[PDB]
Formats: C-alpha cells, sequence, structure tokens
RNA sequence: AACCAGAAAGCCACGGCUAACUACGUGCCAGCAGCCGCGGUAAUACGUAGGUGGCAAGCGUUGUCCGGAUUUAUUGGGCGUAAAGCGAGCGCAGGCGGUUUCUUAAGUCUGAUGUGAAAGCCCCCGGCUCAACCGGGGAGGGUCAUUGGAAACUGGGAGAC
RNA sequence: UGAGAGUUUGAUCCUGGCUCAGGACGAACGCUGGCGGCGUGCCUAAUACAUGCAAGUCGAACGCUUCUUUCCUUGGAAAGAGGAGUGGCGGACGGGUGAGUAACACGUGGGUAACCUACCCAUCAGAGGGGGAUAACACUUGGAAACAGGUGCUAAUACCGCAUAACAGUUUAUGCCGCAUGGCAUAAGAGUGAAAGGCGCUUUCGGGUGUCGCUGAUGGAUGGACCCGCGGUGCAUUAGCUAGUUGGUGAGGUAACGGCUCACCAAGGCCACGAUGCAUAGCCGACCUGAGAGGGUGAUCGGCCACACUGGGACUGAGACACGGCCCAGACUCCUACGGGAGGCAGCAGUAGGGAAUCUUCGGCAAUGGACGAAAGUCUGACCGAGCAACGCCGCGUGAGUG
C-alpha cells in the first residue's frame, strides 16, 4: 500500500502547477511574436528579443533540455529575417 | 557508479572470493565487466593474487573500491602507488 | 575515419518513382542438410539523385542512413551501362 | 578416554528370448502374461512351501524422450512379378551441359587481426581423510567481419573450332 | 568409434510390420526402511487470498514542539532523549512470473559526417547584489469515517526577478579533409545562471583560509536509444495482400533520421526463393541421448525481452509511460449514520481449491552487495544459516579370527 511515497505526490503537484504556468508564459510569448510579424506593424524588435530571452529562461530555469531551444532560435531567426 | 568489489564461489560453509569490477546496478553475482584478481579468506594469512596493472589505469578512469577491497589493496601498496602517481607525479 | 559502409553491387528493376530506383542483389547459398549451390535474390531500394538511372542496368550502392519510409541506400556509380 | 556384538535387510524373478528347479493343492474353473503362449487331475508358465538367481537402503510398477530403426536411407533404401514409371505428346520458367587460348576472381582453398560473456563437457594440478564438491590453469564450438595471397575446377567477359 | 533375438510356413528363402534386451526423469505409486556429506523441491488454476514482515534515510539545509538534567532557585545556558513538518536523495535497483509475442523479440557480425546520460574522476571559469511568500504553529468552519477549507504570524541549500558570464548554438570568410547531405581548425556579426551555502579553524581591527556542497562549458568512464546482412516452425485441403500504403515537395514535431503527423502532387509497393492468413511457442549459455550426422527438451544457475486484477492515460524525475506511485472505465471483496469511501501475495512463509504430486506463518545482519548520512548508525524475507522430504548423487555400517 501507500507507505511514505505520499511525500512525492505533493512535490509533483506543485511542479505541475509552476511548470504549466511557465511554459504557458513561453507559449504566449512566441504566439505574440508570430501575430506581430504576420501583420508586420511597428515595434518588431522588442518582442523578438523578449521571445529569445524567454526561450533562454525556459531552458535554464525549468527545462526543455537544450536542443529544442537551439532549434527554436534557428527557426525564429529565420522567421525574423 | 563503476566500482570494484567482491564475488564469491564457495560451496556451503567455505567461501572463496574473486575481485571483479561491476556496475553498481547489477546483482551480487550478476554480470560485470572483467575479473581482476581473487581473494582467499580461509587459510590465514590471507592469500591474494592480483593482476595489479589494469587496476592503476582502471582507477585513473575513476572507480570507487569497497572497504574490504580497500584493506586488501592497502596490503599491496596499490593506493600507495595510486596517489604516488596522481598527486605526486 | 574508421570504416566505410558495406557497398553492394547489383542491377535495376524499376525506376518509375522520382529520385528512387529498385535494386536487386543476388548470390549463392549452400543448403543446410544437402549441399548444392542454390541461388536467391533480395530487392533493395536506393535513392537516385536526378532520375538518370536506367531500366535494367548494372549499378552499385552504399548504405546511407534511414532516409525515407523503408529505403536506405544511395547511388554511387553506374558500373556498366546496358542498351 | 571408558561400556556394548550388541539396536541395525528388504525387493523382484526361476518355460524360451535371459541367470536360476523341485514337492503339494487347483483342474481350460480359478488365474497368469513384454512377445511367444500356459492351467480338461502330473502345470519347472496357477496358489503355497523349500531352494536358487539378480541387486541392495533400496527394489519394483506406471508415464515420457533418444538408441536398437538403413523404419525417410546426404553419409545410409528403392520401383519386371511384393507398396511403388503418370496413357502419351508439345513447350514457359528452372536444373544439368561439347573442345581450346586469353582475362576476371563470385564460388573453392589458404595466412594474419578482432570476436565465440561467466558457469557447464574435456585435459593437467591443488584442497575437504577419498569420493560427490570446490578452486586455479588450457582447448573447443561461425555457413562470423576486415585485410593479404593461390588460379586446376565451376561461374563471368573477350575470341577460336 | 558402430554386438542382435522372437514372431507369417508341413518345412525353406526373401520383402515386410510388431514386441525385447540400453540410458535418462523438477517424476509419482506399491513394498521395505540406519547414518553422514553435497545438491533439488506448484510443471496442474497468469485461480481467490485472512494474518505477520518485504524501503526508507539525513538535526553538519530549515525552523517548531515535548520530556530529563547541576545551569541566578520566579528565570536561566548547555547537554541528552522523543514527536510532527518544509528540503535533498533513493523508491526505474535488488527480488517474482513466462500470460502475450512468428518480430530487429532473440543470437551473431556490423553502423551513428541521424544520438542522449543523475551518481563517479580530469580541466577551465564563476560563486555580485535584491524581493515576496508559505507548511508547521495558533484560532475556527463542514464532515460516521476518508479528510477537506478559512483567518493571522514565521524559515531556509524552498521560490522569483536585476546584473555578469560564449567556453554553447548560428552565419560569414580562410585553410585542411571526407562514406552526396558534409566534418575539423581559426577571426569576426546576436541572447542565457549561482547555495550570495554549511561544518570548523591560525585568525589583533581585519577576513585571508581548509573541507563538504552550488553554477556554466569540455573530456574519460558506465548505462540507454535507433538502423542493417545473416539464422532458428507446421499448414497450399490457407494465393493474392495493401490507400498513409509507395515516392516526391513543404511545414510541424522528436534528444535523435524518418509518412512519425499534417497539406499538396504522382499512383506506386510486396508476392511461387511462399506474400497474406490460420495454429503453437518467450529467445539463448546449456541439458538428455548417439559412433556420428542428428533427434528431443528450455526446471535449476548466467544474459536478454515482456507482464504486474483487466483495459486506457499522462505527471514528477537524468532515468518509467512506473512490481508494494497518481487519474478514469470495468469485474470482484469490505465498511457506512446511505451522503460516500477502502482494496489488489505472478515479494517471504502460510491459507483454500485444482491435482497422481512438491516444504517452516523459523533465527540473524557476523560475512558479501545495496540505500541514506562527514562518521557512529538505520533499513535490507537480497543473503547467511536452521528445520521438513530415501527426490537425486556420493561415502560408510547390519561385527570378525578359529570353527
Amino acid at each position: 500500500n501507500i507507505e511514505s511515497a505520499i511525500k512525492r505526490v505533493r512535490t509533483s503537484a506543485n511542479a505541475n502547477a509552476k511548470n504549466s504556468s511557465q511554459t504557458n508564459a513561453m507559449r504566449t510569448a512566441i504566439k505574440k511574436f508570430e501575430e506581430a510579424v504576420a501583420a508586420g506593424a511597428d515595434n518588431v524588435d522588442a518582442l523578438y528579443n523578449e521571445a529569445v530571452k524567454a526561450v533562454d529562461m525556459a531552458a535554464t530555469k525549468g527545462l526543455i533540455h537544450k536542443n529544442k531551444a537551439n532549434r527554436d532560435k534557428i527557426r525564429l531567426s529565420k522567421l525574423a529575417k | 557508479a563503476v566500482k570494484i568489489r567482491l564475488k564469491r564461489m564457495g560451496s556451503k560453509k567455505s567461501p572463496f572470493y574473486r575481485i571483479v569490477v561491476a556496475d553498481s546496478r547489477s546483482p551480487r553475482d550478476g554480470r560485470f565487466i572483467e575479473t581482476v584478481g581473487t581473494y582467499n579468506p580461509l587459510k590465514d594469512p590471507a592469500e591474494v593474487v592480483l593482476k595489479e596493472d589494469l587496476v592503476l589505469d582502471w582507477l585513473s578512469k575513476g572507480a570507487q573500491p569497497s572497504d574490504t577491497v580497500r584493506n586488501i589493496l592497502s596490503k599491496e601498496g596499490v593506493m600507495k602507488k595510486h596517489h604516488e602517481a596522481k598527486n605526486v607525479k | 575515419e574508421r570504416n566505410q559502409r558495406k557497398v553492394y553491387q547489383g542491377r535495376v528493376v524499376s525506376d518509375k518513382m522520382d529520385k528512387t530506383i529498385t535494386v536487386v542483389v543476388e548470390t549463392k547459398k549452400n543448403h543446410p542438410i544437402y549441399g548444392k549451390r542454390m541461388k536467391y535474390s533480395k530487392k533493395y531500394k536506393a535513392h537516385d539523385e536526378n532520375n538518370t538511372a536506367k531500366v535494367g542496368d548494372i549499378v552499385k550502392i552504399m548504405e546511407t542512413r534511414p532516409l525515407s519510409a523503408t529505403k536506405r541506400f544511395r547511388l554511387l556509380e553506374v558500373v556498366e551501362e546496358a542498351v
């Protein structure tokens, strides 16, 4: 039965909550960049830099592990210019 | 966590030990990498034969010998030559 | 470099697909119990570069990496051309 | 170091195959049996008894797998009469192919390198008073991968009869 | 290194079937029964399980609280001991069972200019300075229970932001090289963290310092992943099968190539050398037998793979799509105040049933190996031993000289 592994369940629930929050923050950042470029209005560089820094923080603070971050910087640089 | 340790082959009451490097995930007499030397507990004084040439270049790769291995390698100057080769050099 | 791939030599069945041909290798094997020289064949699938391969022609191939849904080889050189 | 021959043997068969025979009773009833076949009054074949013969802290019965089985025969069978040549013919595909010169080297042979985990089988040695058992030291097992040679046969290319 | 006998006939010789002599068993049943050593013991229902134990640990990360003590005795330091909780690590190892599976599942030889890797070693560089919470706690709310809320306060190696770090990845150019795509070395063009921590020390303001930790990059080591040639089973009274199938273009996604998935285009692909279907079986090291070629088998023990009452799903984490973890559906057992909850011995012993048939609800971490911890230590049905059974193998007895 359940013996002392109930300590891990609470940890995993908290990790679920904050990982969901941070990854949705990253996704809304990249989504805002795509909607910004697809119309092609002014203020194009700042949200680009924001998306780069957001991918970097998502690689470092939480986890992707390294490599989707590299692929996203490549496919986001090609989308920029 | 590579690690050199003991492994026995005795019958019912009289064991006989071989020293063999195994990964720590493995069972006691499960798989291993290679057998380096053996250990006779009985017939005091203790009777040990070692290859003692793979061991230096196989500890320089980094593996942590267990405690009985530490005593029976201190009884041949193995760690002596190890830190005489690494720290002192 | 330590070793290249195991290159094979054969000939072509079809070439209808774009950049892709169909290669047959063929050799002999002894029987297990008895001993005559029976022969058999295998069909492989290489990848042509510009559809310049020929229907029924001697060519040789090389292992590459998994490039498509079950085709794996590449063209090296037409060894002998046939009319 | 003292006492005690003292508390310590059963199982199957005995007609041939296959080592070992005789009394009494049953009477083709009862029963026995791997196969042959035994019992209607005289049974070494049934029941007992005695002896014998084979094993032994084991002996028998049942069931399964391999041999004997050349009874799937490549080693290693055959087809007139015993099982066993289609009713006969034409041909795709496939198997097998006349003689010689040159060439290649896929088959074929050979050398070197790596690999066939450990324990099992085998050989030498060591240790439990021997054994069983354990331990140390060697070889074996691929139609294995790489590389270097050989050119009689088979195959591939060029001619010739 | 190869042993033949009976049995067709009034008698013979052939061809031909059937039976006997050999050995092995995870064997059982009958009769009989001394001991010692070494091994083996649910193959049948992957049938249902009562009971007891099989994974926890660090106070030298952090506060809180209880008890016992000389401590100024109404208070006091320090010490010892106990309890609950945030936090790190391990619960993916070690044990069990072959139900599925005719396939890169296994065995063997290869490959990655298509790949990842906590713990352990080596090297270089850092370790600047802020901020807000919250468990426990105290008080209260709703509940038969399982437990769910609310208000207020508190800490860290818990959390979050600012700064600093190209040595990572991309592009350009130069050079060198390769199995097309490409790889390697050098110089330039764009953006990322920390425990700022603990135990002590020589230590005069001072704050230099040892050790164990924290962070970025690169190597060694172990471990995981994917792809390929070759080989291991019956049925033709089972001959056609296939539409994301086959190829291309682009996009997405994956550690990682790829119809892995989408959108578009073209209709291809595999089969008599046996496709597809149907039936059975986990695969090897090995074991029995044989002169040998072979034939049969896969229990112990070693490796791999697959499964945890049945069927789906993901999260945490380096590492499961998780053997004593979570959620959902289903069958079955239990409790209830009827509103709703709890559960999974194919871990060790044992129970009931099936069967021709297979053990004790044993003792202990001394040895070896794990996990945590600086160390002492704690846990360890892994394991070490004891008990049961003529089950197998081996050894020695049931006196002997004379008679």
